[PDB]
RNA sequence: GUCCGAACCCACUUCAGUUGAAAAUGGAGGGGAUGAGUUGUGGAUAGGGGUGAAAGGCCAAUCAAACACCGUGAUAGCUGG
RNA sequence: CCCUAAACCGACACUGGUGGAUAGGUAGAGUAUACCGAGGCGAUCGAGUGAAUCGUGGUGAAGGAACUCGGCAAAAUGCCC
RNA sequence: GUAGCGAAAUUCCUUGUCGGGUAAGUUCCGACCUGCACGAAUGGAGUAACGAUUUCCCUACUGUCUCCACCAUGAACUCGG
RNA sequence: CUCGAUGUCGGCUCGUCGCAUCCUGGGGCUGGAGUCGGUCCCAAGGGUUGGGCUGUUCGCCCAUUAAAGCGGCACGCGAGCUGGGUUCAGAACGUCGUGAGACAGUUCGGUCCCUAUCCGCUGCGCGCGGAGGAAUCUUGAGAAGGGCUGUCUUUAGUACGAGAGGACCGAGACGGACUGACCUCUGGUGUGCCAGUUGUUCUGCCAAGAGCAUGGCUGGUUGGCUACGUCGGGUUGUGAUAACCGCUGAAAGCAUCUAAGCGGGAAGCACGCUUCAAGAUAAGGGUUCCCACAGGAGUGUUCCUGGUAAGGUCCCCGAGAGAUGAUCGGGUUGAUAGGCCAGACGUGGACGCAUCGUAAGGUGUGGAGCUGACUGGUACUAAUAGACCGAGGACUUUCA
């Protein structure tokens, strides 16, 4: 129902700059490199609209037979990264189109979407803010300890949807209205001010804020 | 070099430092070496940094290498012997090759050895 | 990378002087004041120096109407028209903390090539 | 950052000598107070022949804090001591005299007096 | 706490059958003149050796 | 029958242990530490009795009357089979 | 032959108990504590692994008892002149 | 029921009343006397020194807490017995 | 019901539900002029503070806040914790009793065990299936989360008001609490890095070093982790509604929001935002890839073995992943890790030499030496070499 533009690119780390207002800011560099249009879905084929982007180099030793033919039918290189764009224009995009990081200017609102930094099995203090007991005053070997977990015999169960350890990180996730800064469209190189998940290295999809702003 | 991450050697740091220590004054003294494969992996870079600094001759580079080993048999062996032994190799002085595993607790076994042949 | 570095390379300055810590310093800032833009100097002694490319940072310390003030200024902020270096001291390490418990000529430094 | 039962020095000379911090204003569950935050204190000291008794209630702007404040421009500034100006109910200090140097947080629209009375504005 | 019931055959032997191990692979030896299965990455016990058919080295004397 | 403090004697608090390393302990502190002190060796007091700076405490790891054997296959308007 | 114990009393080759004697150096008041000597050991399942969690230690911004039944625990103090 | 003491290791009502201490004090501290239901060797009222006794306060100090984070270890986890 | 034991008061921790609503949202009536209220109708989305006293719950009080809601869940919650109270044995007071003793009187002290079998719940895997075998990107039936709120300025000293006082409806700025990610900044950590240093023992000694004492201690500290930090979020809105307000309008010549019919109307409902999701066995969809093998018994050809294709897995190097599985990347057609070279960070001026000093030591040579995680290069070392699994044109029927 929406049009979205967006982009791919590689988290590389972060830095800081001053504004006009010489306020410092934080800014993620992003390698919001060239990505090109390797599907486009149709309503009239795949039943909705929306581009399948590739981004990324690849060793032709490590592409396969049906993603070389992909790749051969959308007339592009090998790309590492397959990621879909849902935008109602996708019917403007052509098979093997160059879309690179000048798709936002100087001050456009994005959405960053990446896998989160992954923590393994985190208890109930640090995945869902569990205060858990007092350090002395004749706490038994139960400090970290989710306390309760249900009532008595009403219910005899313990509610779907209790918080408990488990594994934490390593999620979709998505930051909303981050301003870029500045896209260096040559060498495929976006300031994006704030913080996006993931660790350094990893994809992430950069897309036009579905909010606009605040 | 880079510390261990996990838990040390020896159930304490100092004993994983000593530990590391004697096992690459003993792979000096003798050559190679059967010490387990997490051991072998371990003293690799350290026993590569000793090496390394046994390449150029100097007093206070015996000195330095003598922090570490502390037995000067081995720091003669390693500035007289190997140290010149790799005057073109850069890097990798060691390497390590897995034996089999020990009976008693099935650790995983491995020969590490300093490079015995010349570059040229 | 360096491509992290070569973007910071246009944040960076190259009028800043050579100083340690424990010298002493006069660091001229800027301040915006109603319409006005004036620059007022902080006296004092470089007590740190935090290092690194555009994130380099710099803390001066200076004793105030009878109590201490310290400032940590990133060392290429467009606030800062320019530092000026008074003395070289003459200090055994690089974080001068210890000075935080020190008052009269105990926390004096020398003065380098005496 | 100052919170509950913290004691902070007067930058005053309304004859008060120290402050116990009872709450923080500013908001419900508010935790800490920093440079311009308001703070409703108890006197804990107090000049002998002063218009400030001890035990008194009053409420004062925090000045000085010990741990650091961050500027916009990413700087910080960071004091010795905890210091703290009484008010008189309308954000006016009690006294006449402002001791110590002052935060420039302090000037953000709303503490001219203070402003103009203290020897060093940082 | 403590079994509340005896475990039923069924699933005492749902649950015993998964304590199990897998057979070791072993690889062939590219020594000609040795022929004797090792593990992989793993130098030889019948012969010592490590490497290629080419370029073949002694680990062990054994 | 001073003070601080080891050995030694004890056992105030806390943590652990609680199918223990241990049928009463361990770690960290704690009290006494020339005295009404502590300890080795041998000895004396025996069950309605002993001994007790006194808690019904102790008398061979459950003492408001030990343990063993015997009366005895006690008796149980009670429970079980 | 063992003997502040793997051989004794504890059902054990048991982090407990068990009387006496010899008992060196440097630092120290010291038989405390630290590191060593004479001498004796490496301890009687191991190898790994940055999960949570429990135990045992360590550090900690600003605040400083707001904790809690209670400053429990810890910190602070500590020695000689 | 004397001296002396008294909302007390005793006071039900009771968080009695008044004062002090706190920003705020059912506890505490000094009184009052209305002693449900003190009292003179089952001693009365005091008392320097002493107390791992009980209670209240001040200061120092701190992860007790705001509000937890990180480090190493014995288990936990994986492999072999 | 339970005495061959259903542990009990208060608190902590973790919640979840109701609405009889404390705040925020909507409305009717007012003895509603305005600002404020009172009252009863909707409404459970979110929220609903920190302390003093007391074992308390309760309550009084202090300072706040938009508000400091009332209840259920074995007066929720001790195989989750505490143990202050209460119901053990000691002891004392008052009182009662000749006494042994007693008291829903007070007073000080007083062992809280459990390695989780099943359901439940939080996470993570293996297997089979999804009518051939695969790779890759997806739809969304459905599921979960999120939903809080203040102050100030302006409209406007306007409307209202005799004055005092003082708005609705709109616009904006800055916050409190909560929460997601992140480590650029700040702070913390640091068994690793650099330095200093006490005691001792050792490397024969000087020099230079090493072991131990909590990393002996002390001062800093990159990377990782982290909050005390930094960025972001709640939404503008849409549809049907609630209380309520109506339009037209009879029955009932009038009247009537209702009977026909049409419409406004809330933080509530369902969407909008984020996330999971085809075991959704209804096992979906698009694109791409490999394809008519071999041998037996056969009995509509069936079916069973065997070697393979596309593709994978074992194995090895690792981390951006991790308890283990799993995940992700690399495996010589290679920068995956280590080493090496260079730089950055960190420390703070190595050894040796020269020189000054009786010596401890100072100065220079010289931002020296050392140095982890960060960065960029570089096959020197290890990723050797090999195995194993994996279709067959893929059951059947009717259409076209
Ligand atoms: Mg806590
Ligand atoms: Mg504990
Ligand atoms: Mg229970
Ligand atoms: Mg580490
Ligand atoms: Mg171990
Ligand atoms: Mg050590
Ligand atoms: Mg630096
Ligand atoms: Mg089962
Ligand atoms: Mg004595
Ligand atoms: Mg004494
Ligand atoms: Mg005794
Ligand atoms: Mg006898
Ligand atoms: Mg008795
Ligand atoms: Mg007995
Ligand atoms: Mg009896
Ligand atoms: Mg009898
Ligand atoms: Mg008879
Ligand atoms: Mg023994
Ligand atoms: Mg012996
Ligand atoms: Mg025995
Ligand atoms: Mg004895
Ligand atoms: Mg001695
Ligand atoms: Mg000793
Ligand atoms: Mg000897
Ligand atoms: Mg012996
Ligand atoms: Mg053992
Ligand atoms: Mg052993
Ligand atoms: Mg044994
Ligand atoms: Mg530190
Ligand atoms: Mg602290
Ligand atoms: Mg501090
Ligand atoms: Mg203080
Ligand atoms: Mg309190
Ligand atoms: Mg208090
Ligand atoms: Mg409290
Ligand atoms: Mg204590
Ligand atoms: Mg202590
Ligand atoms: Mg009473
Ligand atoms: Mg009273
Ligand atoms: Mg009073
Ligand atoms: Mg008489
Ligand atoms: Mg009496
Ligand atoms: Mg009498
Ligand atoms: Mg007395
Ligand atoms: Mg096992
Ligand atoms: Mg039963
Ligand atoms: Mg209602
Ligand atoms: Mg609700
Ligand atoms: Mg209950
Ligand atoms: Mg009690
Ligand atoms: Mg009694
Ligand atoms: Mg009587
Ligand atoms: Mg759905
Ligand atoms: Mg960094
Ligand atoms: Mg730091
Ligand atoms: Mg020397
Ligand atoms: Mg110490
Ligand atoms: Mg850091
Ligand atoms: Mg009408
Ligand atoms: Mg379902
Ligand atoms: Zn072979």
């Amino acid at each position: 129902e929406r049009t979205v533009k967006g982009v791919l690119g590689t988290k590389l780390g972060m830095t800081q700059l001053w504004d006009e207002h010489n306020r410092l800011v934080p800014v993620t560099v992003i390698q919001a490199g060239p990505c090109v249009v390797t599907q486009v879905r149709t309503p009239e084929t795949d039943g909705y609209s929306a581009v399948q982007l590739g981004y990324g180099a690849v060793k032709a030793k490590n592409v396969t037979k049906p993603e070389a033919g992909h790749f051969e039918k959308a007339g592009v290189t090998p790309r590492r990264h397959l990621v879909e764009l849902r935008t109602a224009d996708a019917s403007e995009y052509t098979l093997g189109q160059e879309i690179a990081a000048d798709v936002f200017s100087e001050s456009d609102f994005v959405d960053v979407t990446g896998t989160s930094k992954g923590k393994g099995t985190a208890g109930v203090m640090k995945r869902h803010g569990f205060g858990g007991l007092r350090a002395t005053h004749g706490v038994h070997r139960k400090h970290r300890s989710p306390g309760s977990i249900g009532g008595c015999s009403t219910p005899g169960k313990v509610i779907k949807g209790l918080r408990m350890a488990g594994r934490m990180g390593v999620e979709r996730v998505t930051v909303q209205n981050l301003q870029v800064h500045s896209v260096d469209a040559e060498r495929g190189i976006m300031l994006v001010r704030g913080a996006v998940p993931g660790p350094k290295g990893s994809l992430l999809v950069v897309r036009s804020a579905a909010k606009k702003a605040a | 070099p880079k510390p261990t991450k996990g838990p040390r050697l020896g159930g304490s740091p100092a004993h994983e430092r000593i530990i590391l220590r004697n096992l690459a004054s003993q792979l000096f003294e003798h050559g190679r070496v059967v010490t387990t494969v997490t051991k072998a992996k371990r003293v690799r870079p350290l026993a590569e940094k000793l090496i390394n600094r046994a390449k150029t001759d100097t007093v206070a580079n015996r000195r330095f290498v003598n922090r570490t080993i502390t037995d000067r048999g081995i720091v003669h062996i390693l500035f007289t012997e190997i140290g010149p032994r790799m005057e073109g190799r850069d890097g990798g002085y060691t390497r390590v090759t897995r034996i089999g595993i020990r009976k008693g607790d099935n650790a995983p076994m491995a020969v590490i050895e300093v490079i015995s042949d010349k570059v040229a | 990378s360096n491509i992290i570095d070569e973007i910071d390379k246009a944040s960076m300055r190259d009028d800043i002087p050579e100083f340690r810590p424990g010298d002493s310093v006069k660091v001229h800032v800027k301040v915006v004041e109603g319409s006005r833009t004036r620059v007022q100097v902080f006296s004092g002694i470089v007590i740190s120096r935090t290092g690194g490319g555009v994130q380099e940072s710099f803390t001066v310390r200076k004793l105030s109407f009878g109590t201490g003030v310290e400032r940590t200024f990133p060392l290429h902020s467009p606030i800062i028209d320019k530092i000026e270096v008074d003395r070289h001291g003459a200090v055994r390490r690089a974080k001068l903390y210890y000075l935080r418990g020190r008052r009269g000529k105990a926390a004096k430094i020398k003065e380098r090539g005496s | 950052m100052i919170q509950q039962e913290t004691r902070l020095k007067v930058a005053d000379n309304t004859g008060a000598k120290e402050l116990l911090c009872i709450r923080v204003l500013g908001g419900s569950k508010r935790r800490y107070a920093y440079l311009g935050d308001t703070i409703v204190c108890t006197v804990k000291d107090a000049i002998p022949g002063g218009n400030v008794k001890k035990g008194e209630v009053v409420k004062a702007v925090v000045v000085r804090t010990v741990k650091s404040h961050r500027r916009p421009d990413g700087s910080y500034i960071k004091f010795d001591e905890n210091a703290a100006v009484l008010l008189k109910g309308d954000g006016e200090p009690r006294g006449t005299r402002i001791f110590g140097p002052i935060a420039r947080e302090l000037r953000e629209k709303k503490f001219m007096r203070i402003v103009s009375l203290a020897p060093e504005v940082i | 706490a403590v079994p509340k019931r005896k475990m039923s055959r069924s699933n005492t032997r749902h649950r015993r059958s998964q304590w199990k191990t897998v057979a070791t692979k072993l690889v062939t030896c590219a020594n000609p003149a040795c022929g004797e299965k090792h593990l992989p990455h793993t130098a030889c016990p019948s012969c010592g050796g490590y490497g290629p058919r080419g370029d073949r080295r002694q680990v062990v004397e054994a």
